[PDB]
């Protein structure tokens, strides 16, 4: 009669590393690293992300005849490029403050797009339809951003300008708007007559002034002369002024919107359905429950901290010492 | 092991015991079979569950967006923020690196511990009723029946 | 005869964490974290704060009619603002890079107020006395910062200005000055005749030029006209020079004064006592002893880490297990 | 415990003895009474003082002034200042979290430890002098009095 | 030590056996001399080695530019700058600083517990066959030559 | 007959410490912490830096006449500064985006400086031979950059001017210019006669205009007036284009770079020579083998965490306890 204390044993090939040894056949283990994603771009919190497709940021916001499709855009928790938005700011210029915009609007509870300045009557004694580049073409035809108004000259006189809106919408209004440089003094005459012009934003919360910055340089796609665009966000009660002997690129739609926190922009080719995460990466959804993840360092949302590591594998059972 | 017993002076496990990590295997006159103890079995499972929550219920993550988006002219601040991102992804590793060999190690001494304890339980109990064979096997001088077997698994074993 | 070893036990209540067990109770213990607080803003090394109370940064450093009794201020190891610091520009306007100096001034060994531009005959043959405003109204009365001089025109006739100041105090000067921006082209000429102004300051290490940018602009707290705010730390021995021919609210007072390193500024409604401590946070002074902080994330001084942890607690006794 | 003694063989503490975390017990026609190892006591606790220290000590850090101040023109290096503070605030948070947890699990294994050396430090003196009755008691099987008691204590007890 | 041998039931080391970590003297008729046990002084080696590697191995690094360089006018930046580098520069100094004297209490354990195990491991060997000198030393009832003195050194001690 | 187990112990003072105990001497050792170092600036991954001695960068780019022994500089992987980079823009003004600039140079594989505008026909009917100045004086004589030119007037006309490049190099060009600014209007017309001037530079990616800001301001290192130097990446096949009525350091040489990574800008006194480290300090080249170093806090390359730790010994060997 005997009796023997003893420890259980199985078939069990899974290995982790300790301090003294490497690969130590266990029983049974853990892993506490995610390197596994759906593939897919999903629902952040519930909430899907914005498509841009073709089209970019800039491109969206602007109004680029290209991304009318995203002209009803609304919701969205993170926004998605993709290894095409190549379509924004079909007229060459710089977008000032851009990445700072991208940022900001990463994440929007409600946006609703609205006229702020009726292209009829609005500015009468004003040329509103020659406002036309074959820079930014609409199926062959010439056209022009769908938010941005380019006044040219009525005739053969360009009188002042002067409009406000007053952002009485109950929540942040995105204005969007721009200054025009031509190539030289002959262009800026022919349209926009005055060869001294002049534009000027009044918020109580802005006053940037503008002149045509008029120089040789060369043509992108197209045109030698150059767009700056320029964008604020008119708080509640605020009232925004717009005045201008020329190269105004008037704000013609503007967003009401209501921002809750801030995501980001995920850029990435990878399909998109009607999944949801709690953690968002470029090559998909990761699951926010291990500690440490290695599927990518750029996330948005309440990720697994991001870990050079491949293998992370903690004990649970024992030593694994089968034979008989 | 730390503690001696596994893979130690109980150089190897048993297949046969399937339903716990420590136990016993008794053979008497009467048959013989593996039987796991189930307090010592129970309370490791506790235990080591209790560590693995720990080591993820711990990691506390906000909502976040890595990715940050700088013009040419930002360099420096751009690679401000590449080394806050390198940076914690330098503590990450190293830490959830060294805390894995590390609890790891720590798991397989508990594991070891617990069968040291165990055999010490008995080897307790049996005193001199039994010629102890170093590999964690008791011979009892006397009969044990399975009832005499069971005494010695509940920890009620008669006078020594 | 018998003897046993074993170990203490008492009547200990506290509870500590472990591994593998959840509030083990045990004879002794320590803390590692530190949730409490005075309640009190204190001394940070033995230098009391500046308390600004009603008046905010800009309103102190202009001299708003409203922060008189901070006309004084000296020594100061970091600066407190309140739930009532709201007076500060009172005229309208951008105070350019004010976060920055704001951040600067943090803390300050040495700081003093000196006429650099005296009222009565520094700008003879321009009127110094009508440079007054309701919107910074003095009990009623309409008044002006204290630290600038608005200089209106003589007469009909507004000569170009031009004055020098050298730094021989023999530490930083702070420099600070405004550009006025009217609401027209009507106000600039009535004000500084000149509808062409310009205002130009000049120092071994400064250059930028300005012109008033005249745009139409909503009102604020009155006024249609903006003030742009500027300022610059003069080294020992540099000359900074001004001149214009309008639009310009020249220095009245500068501060001399003399950094140190640089703390922050706490914004609390919690009181100002003579305790001492070498953390500081809004909610009160914190213990630098323990590892582990939860007070608050914003601290200044040599602080604990801050946490989200609730309880931190080490064991240094043993198990309790009493009952006989 | 890891040791098997703590609320293991020796399941429980003494609330009677009140000066020293490890000791003696002590039942002679004499009398009776709780007498605390002093050696390894202090010993103990010099450790666990130094451990303290250590983990206060070792945390260094210098004058800073956490907050930052950003216009609404500078989100991105703003929510980058965010990255920075809720990054450390989450390593400090799960670094101090289990460096308890696991510092804490060390200390109560480090006292077993130190009661099974002391009961194993008598053990061997008394050797066969004694029966071993599974509860941390010993029970000689000659007459201790008081000055044998104490030999045994300050561990120099006669001919086993 | 944790487990009672180090510096404790073999309060001291010899200088004399050179070849090993962990070892034996023996003192027969035939003569004397100090003998590492190699299999466990290995080991050992190995063990140790392996765990300095991988606080070394385990270490992350990549090409990074700390400097940064920022103007007069970008004192926030450039204090955010200042806070990160400070920041990684307080974690690293209190996790090295941990890190060494957490381990080294454990490396100096396990030795510990090397030579704990050897002397159960021969303990059990002999068992009535030599009598336990509360000092790492064990006195045979019998003549234990050469041969019998390796038999016990290489695991292979007869009929006890 | 008897045997006894036991351990090591020699002659090792070594000493760790331990979470009980402090100065325990053990047997063998490691140490985890480099504070060695070679005292020598070494060549980092193969690749020696890039020595500027008396010169700045501002000076090497620029063309300091005290820089000449740099115009052949190439390769490089990080640059080195000393506590006599002193000589760089010898003629007083700002280098916007300077900072920027030093940290994008870093590190370049290729560096070709070539004549991007030569001075010789290329500005006729211009004064290109009056361009020097007192403020860069080269062994006595009064000089000027050799990188840029300083376009005077031809006799008593300065004629409106416009030259461009177009990058054919197949990869980046770094060009460089300067705009003149006064200290008044008298000077303005002496040299660039219309008193209205203006600058103009024009890439695809580039249009920023200037104009002479002429104001009063001290005098630096001689001169009253200042030269603002700027800069830009020309991207391969863009095309620069200048013009100007005045007030125009034209290019005169530009680099054509290759950029790989990014690396920094070393200063210190440390002598150079042809080692090779994975880690470079200013002090000296570290090791890069352990896993911490307390040589400095600023290093460049793959390098050991910064602690301020002093000793981090790791225990291998065991307690050592010897005497007989
Ligand atoms: C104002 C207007 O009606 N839009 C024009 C547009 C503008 O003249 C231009 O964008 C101003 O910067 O020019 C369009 O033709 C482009 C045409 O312009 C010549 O001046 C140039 O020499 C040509 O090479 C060519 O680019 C345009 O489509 O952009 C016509 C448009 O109606
Ligand atoms: C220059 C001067 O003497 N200060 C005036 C001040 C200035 O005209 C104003 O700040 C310039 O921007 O105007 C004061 O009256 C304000 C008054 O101005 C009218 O033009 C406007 O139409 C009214 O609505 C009203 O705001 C002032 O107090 O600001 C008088 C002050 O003396
Ligand atoms: C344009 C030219 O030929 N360079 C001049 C230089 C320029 O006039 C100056 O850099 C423009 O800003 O002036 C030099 O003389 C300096 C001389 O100028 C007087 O106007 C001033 O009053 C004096 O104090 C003194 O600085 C120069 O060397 O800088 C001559 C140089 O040829
Ligand atoms: C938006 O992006 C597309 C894609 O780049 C632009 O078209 C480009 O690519 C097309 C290839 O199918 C070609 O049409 C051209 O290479 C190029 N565009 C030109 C010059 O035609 C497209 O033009 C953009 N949309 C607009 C007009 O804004
Ligand atoms: C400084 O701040 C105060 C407080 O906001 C200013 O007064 C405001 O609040 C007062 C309520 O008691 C009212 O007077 C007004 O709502 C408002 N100011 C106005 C328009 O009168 C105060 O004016 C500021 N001081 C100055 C003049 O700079
Ligand atoms: C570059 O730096 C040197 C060193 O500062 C300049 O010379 C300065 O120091 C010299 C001392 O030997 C003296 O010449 C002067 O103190 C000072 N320069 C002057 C005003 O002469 C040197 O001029 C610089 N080189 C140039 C001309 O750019
Ligand atoms: C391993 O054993 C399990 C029983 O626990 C069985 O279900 C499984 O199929 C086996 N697989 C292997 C690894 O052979
Ligand atoms: C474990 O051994 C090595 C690590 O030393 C590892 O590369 C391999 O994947 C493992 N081999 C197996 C099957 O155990
Ligand atoms: C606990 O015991 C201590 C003696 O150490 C005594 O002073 C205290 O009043 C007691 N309090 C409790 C918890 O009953
Ligand atoms: C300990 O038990 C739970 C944690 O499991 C905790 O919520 C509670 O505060 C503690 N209870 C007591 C009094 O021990
Ligand atoms: C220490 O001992 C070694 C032998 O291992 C010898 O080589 C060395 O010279 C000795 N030095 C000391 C510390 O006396
Ligand atoms: C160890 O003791 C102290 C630390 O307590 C230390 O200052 C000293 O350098 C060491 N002394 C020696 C020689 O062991």
């Amino acid at each position: 009669d005997t009796i023997c204390i003893g420890y259980h044993a199985n078939n069990s090939t899974d290995t982790v590393d300790t301090v003294l040894e490497k690969n130590v056949t266990v029983t049974h283990s853990v892993n506490l690293l995610e390197d596994n994603h759906n593939g897919k771009l999903c629902k952040l919190n519930g909430i899907a992300p914005l498509q841009l497709g073709k089209c970019n940021v800039a491109g969206w916001l602007l109004g680029n005849p290209e991304c009318d499709l995203l002209l009803t855009a609304n919701s969205w928790s993170y926004i998605i490029e993709t290894s095409n938005s190549e379509n924004g700011t079909c007229y060459p210029g710089e977008f000032i403050d851009y990445e700072e915009l991208r940022e900001q609007l990463s994440s929007v509870s409600s946006f609703e797009r609205f006229e702020i300045f009726p292209k009829a009557s609005s500015w009468p004694n004003h040329e509103t339809t020659k406002g036309v580049t074959a820079a930014c073409s609409y199926f062959g035809a010439s056209s022009f951003y769908r938010n941005l108004l380019w006044i040219t000259k009525k005739g053969t006189s360009y009188p002042k300008l002067s409009k406000s809106y007053t952002n009485n919408k109950g929540k942040e209004v995105l204005v969007l708007w721009g200054v025009h440089h031509p190539p030289t003094t002959s262009e800026q005459q022919t349209l926009y007559q005055n060869t001294d012009a002049y534009v000027s934003v009044g918020s109580s919360k802005y006053n940037r002034r503008f002149t045509p910055e008029i120089a040789a340089r060369p043509k992108v796609r197209g045109q030698a002369g150059r767009m700056n665009y320029y964008w604020t966000l008119l708080d509640q009660g605020d009232t925004i002024t717009f005045e201008a002997t020329g190269n105004l690129i008037a704000p013609w739609y503007a967003f009401a919107l209501n921002k809750g926190s801030d995501s980001g922009i995920i850029t990435s080719d990878a399909p998109v359905h009607n999944c949801d995460t709690k953690c968002q990466t470029p090559h998909g959804a990761i699951n926010s429950t291990l500690p440490f993840q290695n599927v990518h360092p750029i996330t948005i949302g309440e990720c697994p901290k991001y870990v050079k590591s491949t293998k992370l594998r903690m004990a649970t059972g024992l030593r694994n010492i089968p034979s008989i | 092991g730390l503690f001696g017993a596994m893979a130690g002076f109980i150089e190897g496990g048993w297949t046969g015991m399937i339903d716990g990590w420590y136990g016993y295997h008794h053979q008497n006159e009467q048959g013989s079979g593996y039987a796991a103890d189930q307090k010592s079995t129970q309370n490791a499972i506790d235990g080591i569950t209790n560590k693995v929550n720990s080591i993820i219920e711990k990691m506390n993550t906000q909502f976040t967006a890595v990715g940050k988006e700088f013009n040419n002219l930002e360099r420096r601040i751009e690679n401000l923020n590449k080394k806050v991102d390198d940076g914690f992804l330098d503590v990450w590793t190293y830490n959830a690196e060294l805390l894995v060999l590390l609890e790891n190690e720590r798991t397989l001494d508990f594991h070891d511990s617990n069968v040291r304890n165990l055999y010490e339980k008995v080897k307790s109990q049996l005193r001199n009723n039994a010629k102890e064979i170093g590999n964690g096997c008791f011979e009892f001088y006397h009969k044990c029946d399975d009832e005499c077997m069971e005494s010695v698994k509940n920890g009620t074993y008669d006078y020594p």
